[PDB]
């Protein structure tokens, strides 16, 4: 129904939450 | 050296495409940069497969230029990784062979068998004659022959092993081609330095420095911040007008996250670990290096680390009614029998000084006197009149037996020599003495233009003798240093080092005996050597092969290169993207907003080409930085606020100046090629 | 006008350095454990029946008694906000307030925001602004101060895990910076003109007989801490432009020395208290340059204004529109770079009616994060981040490990330090979406084109950064609006302080180290060009194409 | 940990000398020392206000100083919801109220140039402002003075006594007090 952006918005929150957790650890 | 050769980059290129899958997303900004390449490829797929309008080929060119990126740093990493593995396996297995000599008795009576050396272990004392494999490591407690290390080294010229007191060290891959000797096990093969090198350098993975790993926070923290301005512009736009699309989207985000440090920072790690490996200098951590180029202070000893040799002639001092001519005549006379190299240093200064090179030996009349320690004297039988060379006491007191009492000009050149820090050696012509002759330690390694190097650098080059303070203030005047220390207990070396460590700098030192092992352990560099001990070896930091105590300046160099090029690579990717924002930014949104068209100070083609040409430039950096992340930055001795200066002027004004070359002539090219 | 508007420029510039001085001075032995001279005997009695004495507690306790304080003047802000039609002091008998728009304002006065929704004539009671809103102004100001106190105490003490003692920094500062001052200011705000009473809403019958009426109330009382603790958010709905809340421009001058005061001399302060003052005047310089040229080219693009007022038949090209007559166009464009760097948010011309390259600055300064002379004391440690990261990268230049004042930065402060440094960005970009893409948000507009997002991103960011200035045409007053930039502001304070302070905790650690004659000079003009290079680069590479679409879309339409 | 007695006993005092005292003795010292000014300025002839000398209130009349035109919510210089227009430099709307504002200006002042000053057509910051420059101050007087029989001098000796400059010359502007300057006028020619 809002595809393009629905995913869009998950994806983009998706790889912030990687980055965050990557700077949170020391792999 | 290796040129870059045809015969391992095409090798290590075929292992490139194997870091593609689950080996990228250890490195963040990769992995960011890899997942918008596989959503631009999908963004394609459905773009030609008519589920999505558009041109889709714009959009296949982005994604396979975003592809070549993530090979770029992948082709970068590997290329570091494979000179570090040839250098590796250049190093070790120069020669493998399981001769074992398996016997019980040390003399030269024993047997001999085939075991292998993984299972010779543990103290297991080792006869290897002339022209045979020295299997392990460990020390020489009988023999002494002239050893070859070049195979591990890397030297060339021949080097003689003295067995027992100070060369009682061997390795593992040298030859032995004078003598036979004997060979102790000590510490397991699989265990020593080189096995340790080859374990860290192939197949373990090697461990981030916490230097790494804050500029690896760093990088998180701006492809977060480029990530979160990149993306939430779809939204900025589609007010705006016409929304942007996805693939200019990804194209920007991976043109301003830091790709070109991001890509090359294990390159630059793994350069330097291979630059360690390269000046024989075994680390078993990037740390140490990286901690070895902060420190402030050196400690280094006296008694074969700068004084290479004994106490020998530099100065004659006659006092009253002898001539230096008669004198040096007179001292050649009496150690023309001195095999000693104090007796060759005082020949060799004595001609030196005055042109004393032919003699006459048969019409001497004389009888040779070898130098005996029981009366600790030395001489020749020239005249009727006797004349000996010894210690001073023992000349008074033979002196004192033949009749004669000490003179006072003599005395007081002696205590001339005891207060300027010298062994005073006196000849006596009969009952009338001639001269003292003043024997400081001396250097003669070269060591003053590397201290000089040092003070330029500016590293307290601390130095430790265990005589008295003036002979200590004496030798230091000369060899340059600017903290001389006398009276060397090992307890006064471990109250020194924690005076230093607790004032609050970082210490580094090299000690090859077993004597400073604590200190070794004890130091945050310790720079053990090739002729030192095994214990030594293993309780310190690291192991320097070519045995030379100016090493440590090389190590502080390449240690200082690694932190300056990643430094340098990460302003030039920060200062990078003012010139994607230029060729970008006004290409991004010109069907939306025609008013900042004007912003393309570089006067492109199109956007699609600025587009194509800022991608194509980030991809092309990576591999035109390469040679510059391998061999690491010029490392000049400068002021900490000049070489500041030097690095900005250099790098950060290339990351302002040189990518308005770049993408306008990527764009030039493009034009002319016809693609746009 | 160039030559009156660079003398304006240089004599702020030397009366705020003038009066900062002193100032610096007393802040620094605030900052030290040494009390102010002539009051230790009331400093004993009132810390003997306040109960709060023999607590030199760590970077934990000392942030849960700041967080713990803020959230208490949150509680009790917002019920009395939510409850002020049963409070005393109701002359207009204006009804309580609504929950969201009480929230937002609650959130706002507590996280030394200041943003304002709504309209204090016709909105809040006397007792809310003159017992809630004023004590909040005191409190988030205090809340700063002992932060950065905290910051410096850090960088300055040697080994010891004690900062030391939240509730006796507050009570000092507000009792011996704050109030001491204030009284000053406001007297000298009745003293020009500006009003302090508790009268009924004056009706007045003016020469044409048009019924008009005038609100009155406790204006200068509120307005000295308003300017002097960076808190901005006036008494009335224009902020500083009104003539009961700014009457001369001498008051004005005032307003604007207030709000630089307490940075200028912390800054002086830090100076003072690491033990050589060009490691504060380095600070003074990195502040003051990107103030200088700010403030120019907002000054040039005010004095070249609006270009169609020839066309339709004027004489002067000057954009006084939303400026006041009493105040030129360069004292107002100086007052707008002021109140935008300093994270004050009290205008005296509107924001929303400037030009797109005049208005842009201000929006870019807190775009960069408020560090040129930002905040009280919340903006001192807002460009320390910045000073870490410049000393990293400059430690990675040299070779060196980083290093900042003797004390080595590693990964503990770095993962902080990041943390801190994008968490209003974050905020900023991540608001701006949300507020573009809800209906709710996107019909808030009240300019077409590029402007309503420019209007858009200045909200969300003001309430981001803590300033609280406002592109005053968005209709911000709907419970999406209130609710988003309640959230914007709660966690761009209280993200920033709790990172800045385990920066602290971790940093009074480790042991200071000598110069050695090898470091990196921190004190000198390389340094001061790099950290500005730093400051702007970092500011100007997250946001260029945030602020592409908006002020340089309309400056190039 | 456990510090509520000094959490709660610090907010109470501080919320007390922040509150209750602060304002108390702010208000009892400006009361005592400059009640006028402190009263909100304001002018009272025969127990009737007359407006405040700050505030400034709508002049439309044919005989009197036009201040600079207002942006209130409901009327025009309306103290109880202040703000001006914040309309964008780029706004048709804002060009069109300019527009309006310059054309009815040139036609109420037919003796007076072309060039009218850009006070008189844009809008206050607070919505609501009692001053102009005397630059364009005098840009009215003939129309005021047609109107109202005066002079151009005396006119302009009654600018120069109700302008009010500045301490320091940049700090600001020379202004003058239009609600002033209008109630001494009707005086004069009462
Ligand atoms: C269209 C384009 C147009 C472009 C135009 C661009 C024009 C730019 C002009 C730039 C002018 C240069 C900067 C001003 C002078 C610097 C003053 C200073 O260094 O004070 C250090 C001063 C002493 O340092 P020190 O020499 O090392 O002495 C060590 C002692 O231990 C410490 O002892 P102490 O601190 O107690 O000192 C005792 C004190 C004596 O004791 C006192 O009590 C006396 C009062 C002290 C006042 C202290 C004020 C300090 C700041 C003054 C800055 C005023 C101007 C700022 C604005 C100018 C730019 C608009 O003596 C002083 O230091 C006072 C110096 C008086 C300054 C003179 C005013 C500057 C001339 C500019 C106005 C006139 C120009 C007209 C002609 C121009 C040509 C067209 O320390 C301080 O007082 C603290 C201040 C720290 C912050 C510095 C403030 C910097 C503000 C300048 C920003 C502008 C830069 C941006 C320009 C563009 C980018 C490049
Ligand atoms: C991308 C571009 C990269 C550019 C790289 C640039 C590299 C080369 C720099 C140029 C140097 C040329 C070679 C050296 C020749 C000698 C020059 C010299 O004398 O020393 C000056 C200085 C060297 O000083 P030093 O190395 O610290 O040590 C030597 C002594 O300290 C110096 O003597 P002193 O300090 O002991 O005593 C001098 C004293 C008085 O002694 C004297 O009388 C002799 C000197 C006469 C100077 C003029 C007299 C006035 C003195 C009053 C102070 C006002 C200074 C001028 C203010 C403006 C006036 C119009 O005057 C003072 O300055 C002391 C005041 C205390 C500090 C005040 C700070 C000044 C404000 C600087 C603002 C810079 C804004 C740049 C624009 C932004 C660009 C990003 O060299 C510079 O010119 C540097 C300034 C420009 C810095 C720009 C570089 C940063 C841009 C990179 C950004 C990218 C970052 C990427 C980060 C990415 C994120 C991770
Ligand atoms: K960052
Ligand atoms: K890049
Ligand atoms: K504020
Ligand atoms: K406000
Ligand atoms: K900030
Ligand atoms: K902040
Ligand atoms: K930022």
């Amino acid at each position: 129904m809002s595809a393009g952006v629905i995913t869009g918005v998950l994806l983009v929150f998706l790889l912030l939450g990687y980055l965050v957790y990557a700077l949170i650890n020391a792999e | 050296a290796l040129f870059e050769p045809t015969l391992v980059v095409q090798a290590l290129k075929e292992a490139v495409k194997k870091l593609n899958p689950q080996a990228q997303w250890r490195n963040p900004v990769m992995f960011i940069v890899w997942i918008g390449s596989l959503l631009t490829t999908c963004i394609s797929i459905a773009m030609a497969s008519g589920a999505m309008p558009g041109n889709a080929l714009f959009s296949a060119a982005i994604s396979g230029w975003l592809w070549i990126t993530v090979l770029f740093a992948n082709f970068a990493e590997a290329l570091a990784e494979g000179r570090s593995k040839a250098q590796a396996n250049s190093l070790k297995g120069v020669k493998k062979t399981a001769f074992a000599r398996k016997l019980r008795e040390p003399k030269y009576g024993a047997a001999a068998d085939k075991v292998p050396a993984d299972q010779l272990r543990k103290g297991d004392i080792v006869l290897v004659e002339a022209g045979d494999i020295i299997p392990c490591d460990g020390e020489v407690i009988e023999g002494g022959a002239s050893v070859d290390e070049s195979a591990i080294t890397g030297e060339s010229a021949p080097v003689i092993r003295e067995s027992g007191g100070d060369f009682a060290s061997v390795t593992g891959g040298t030859r032995i081609l004078s003598d036979w000797l004997v060979i102790e096990c000590s510490v397991n093969p699989g265990e020593t330095f080189l096995d340790r090198m080859i374990a860290m350098v192939e197949g373990a993975q090697r461990r981030k420095t916490p230097n790494e790993i804050a500029l690896t926070i760093l990088l998180i923290a701006l492809t977060i911040v480029f990530l979160l301005a990149t993306a939430t512009l779809w939204p900025f736009s589609a007010w705006g007008g016409n929304a942007v699309s996805v693939t200019v989207l990804v194209a920007l985000l991976v043109c301003l996250i830091p790709t070109t440090i991001g890509g090359l920072l294990s390159a630059i790690g793994v350069a330097g670990m291979s630059r360690m490996l390269g000046a024989n200098v075994i680390a078993t951590s990037g740390r140490a290096v990286e901690a070895a180029g902060d420190v402030d202070v050196l400690l280094l000893n006296k008694t074969g680390t700068i004084t290479l040799g004994n106490r020998q002639a530099s100065e004659f001092i006659p006092a009253q009614g002898v001539d230096e001519k008669t004198l040096a005549d007179a001292a050649q006379l009496a150690s023309l029998a001195d095999e000693t190299p104090e007796g060759r240093s005082i020949v060799i200064l004595a001609k030196q000084r005055f042109n004393l090179r032919e003699r006459d030996v048969q019409s001497l009349h004389a009888t040779f006197v070898p130098f005996t320690a029981q009366s600790r004297m030395s001489g020749i039988n020239i005249d009727n009149r006797m004349i000996r060379k010894g210690s001073v006491d023992a000349i008074r007191r033979h002196v004192e037996a033949n009749g004669g009492h000490f003179p006072t000009d003599v005395d007081q050149k002696v205590d001339q020599v005891a207060r300027q820090g010298a062994t005073p050696l006196v000849v006596v012509e009969g009952s009338r003495v001639l001269g003292v002759i003043a024997l400081k330690d001396i250097v003669k390694g070269g060591i003053k233009e590397r201290f000089a190097q040092l003070r330029k650098m500016g590293i307290k080059t601390v130095m430790i003798t265990g005589d008295n303070r003036l002979t200590a203030a004496a030798i230091a005047a000369e060899a340059g240093v600017d903290d001389f220390l006398a009276e060397a207990t090992p307890e006064a070396k471990l109250a020194l080092i924690r005076q230093y460590q607790a004032e609050g700098r970082l210490v580094a030192m090299t000690g090859d005996g077993t004597n400073d092992a604590p200190a070794l352990a004890q130091a945050d560099v310790a720079v053990a050597m090739n002729s030192g001990t095994q214990a030594a070896k293993e309780a310190g930091n690291m192991v320097d092969l070519d045995s030379n105590p100016t090493k440590l300046i090389e190590v502080v160099h390449i240690g200082k290169q690694m932190l300056m090029t990643r430094g340098s690579l990460t302003t030039f990717s920060i200062a990078n993207d003012v010139a994607k924002y230029f060729a970008i930014i006004p290409a991004a949104f010109a069907a939306t907003y025609p008013q900042l068209n004007a912003l393309n100070i570089m006067c492109l083609h199109s956007p699609d080409s600025a587009i194509l040409s800022a991608v194509i430039f980030n991809a092309l950096i990576i591999v035109f930085l390469i040679p510059l992340a391998l061999k690491g930055v010029s490392y000049k001795p400068l002021t900490a606020s000049a070489m500041l200066r030097r690095n900005l002027w250099i790098y950060g004004l290339g990351g302002l100046l040189v990518p308005f070359i770049g993408i306008k002539v990527i764009d030039l090219l493009l034009t002319v090629c016809g693609l746009v | 006008m160039a030559a009156q508007g660079f003398l304006l420029i240089a004599t702020f510039l030397l009366v705020l350095m003038v009066l900062a001085r002193p100032l610096g001075s007393g802040l620094a032995r605030l900052i030290n454990d040494i009390p102010l001279p002539g009051t230790t005997g009331v400093e004993r009695v009132l810390f003997r029946a306040l109960g709060v004495s023999d607590r030199e507690m760590n970077w934990k306790q000392y942030l849960c008694a700041i967080l713990g304080l803020n959230m208490l003047g949150l509680a009790v802000l917002f019920f009395m906000l939510l409850g002020q039609h049963y409070l005393p002091l109701n002359p207009q008998q204006l009804p309580g307030l609504s929950w969201d728009l009480a929230l937002n304002t609650a959130v706002s006065f507590v996280t030394n925001t200041n943003w304002q929704s709504y309209s204090g004539e016709t909105t809040l009671s006397y007792f809310s602004q003159m017992a809630g809103l004023t004590v909040q102004n005191f409190l988030s100001a205090a809340s700063g101060i002992a932060v950065i106190f905290a910051l410096i105490r850090a960088f300055t003490r040697q080994s010891m895990s004690t900062l030391g003692n939240a509730w006796v920094d507050l009570l000092r500062i507000t009792l011996w910076v704050l109030v001491p001052v204030a009284l000053l200011i406001a007297l000298f705000f009745i003293q020009q003109g500006a009003l302090q009473n508790f009268l009924p809403y004056q009706a007045v019958n003016t020469v044409e007989g048009a019924q008009q009426l005038l609100p009155m109330g406790p204006v200068a009382s509120q307005e000295a801490i308003k300017m002097l603790g960076t808190n901005g958010g006036g008494f009335f709905n224009a902020n500083s432009s009104h003539p009961f809340e700014n009457p001369t421009a001498l008051t004005n001058f005032v307003q604007m020395l207030a709000i630089f005061l307490i940075p200028t001399a912390l800054c002086f302060a830090f100076g003072e208290v690491m033990g050589d003052r060009r490691q504060g005047r380095m600070l003074l310089w990195a502040m003051s340059v990107i103030f200088v040229i700010c403030v120019g080219v907002v000054m040039w693009a005010e004095v070249q204004g609006n270009p169609h007022l020839l066309a339709l038949g004027t004489d002067s090209s000057i954009n006084m529109e939303g400026k006041e007559s009493r105040f030129g166009v360069l004292v107002s464009s100086l007052f707008a770079v002021v109140t935008t760097a300093a994270s004050c948010g009290a205008v005296i011309a509107m924001h929303d009616s400037f030009t797109a390259l005049g208005g842009m600055v201000p929006m870019w300064l807190m775009q960069i994060g408020e560090v040129v002379f930002g905040g009280v004391g919340s903006g001192l440690y807002g460009m320390m981040l910045f000073v870490l990261l410049a000393v990293f990268i400059a430690g990675l230049m040299i070779g060196r490990t980083p290093e900042y004042l003797g004390k080595k930065i590693d990964v503990r402060e770095m993962k902080l330090t990041a943390l801190a440094i994008l968490v209003t960005p974050t905020l900023v970009l991540m608001g701006a979406a949300l507020a573009m893409m809800t209906d709710a948000g996107r019909s808030a507009m009240l300019n077409p084109g590029p402007h309503g997002f420019s209007e858009v991103l200045y909200a969300v960011s003001s309430a981001a950064n803590n300033n609280g200035s406002a592109f005053a045409g968005l209709s911000a007053n709907s419970p999406f609006w209130n609710c988003l930039l309640a959230f914007c502001m709660f966690v761009g304070r209280f993200g920033v302080i709790i990172p800045v302070m385990a920066i602290a905790g971790s940093l009074v650690s480790k042991k200071s180290q000598a110069a050695s004659s090898g470091t990196l000079p921190t004190h000198g003009p390389l340094f001061v060009g790099l950290l500005i290079g730093t400051v702007l680069l970092v500011g100007a590479l997250t946001f260029i194409p945030a602020l592409a679409l908006g002020p340089v879309a309309e400056y190039l339409s | 940990m456990s510090g509520l007695r000094p959490a709660l006993s610090t907010f109470i005092f501080l919320l007390l000398i922040t509150g209750g005292v602060y304002p108390l003795l702010t208000t009892v010292l400006g009361q005592w020392w400059f009640p006028w000014q402190a009263n909100g300025s304001l002018i009272r002839e025969g127990d009737t206000v007359r407006g405040s000398a700050l505030i400034g209130q709508n002049f439309t009349g044919n005989g009197y100083f036009h201040g600079r035109p207002s942006a209130t919510a409901e009327m025009p210089y309306n103290p109880q919801a202040s703000g001006g227009s914040n309309l964008a430099v780029s706004n048709p709307e804002l060009d069109k109220l300019i527009a309006a504002r310059v054309a009815a200006l040139r036609a109420a002042n037919p003796d007076a140039s072309a060039s009218v000053p850009v006070e008189l057509v844009t809008a206050s910051a607070s919505g609501l402002d009692n001053n102009i420059t005397p630059q364009a101050a005098a840009w009215q007087i003939p129309r005021v003075a047609k109107a109202r029989n005066l002079s151009v001098e005396q006119l302009t000796q009654l600018i120069a006594k109700y302008s009010q400059q500045p301490l320091v010359k940049y700090i600001g502007q020379p202004v003058v007090n239009i609600v002033e300057l209008n109630l001494a006028l009707d005086k004069l020619d009462e």
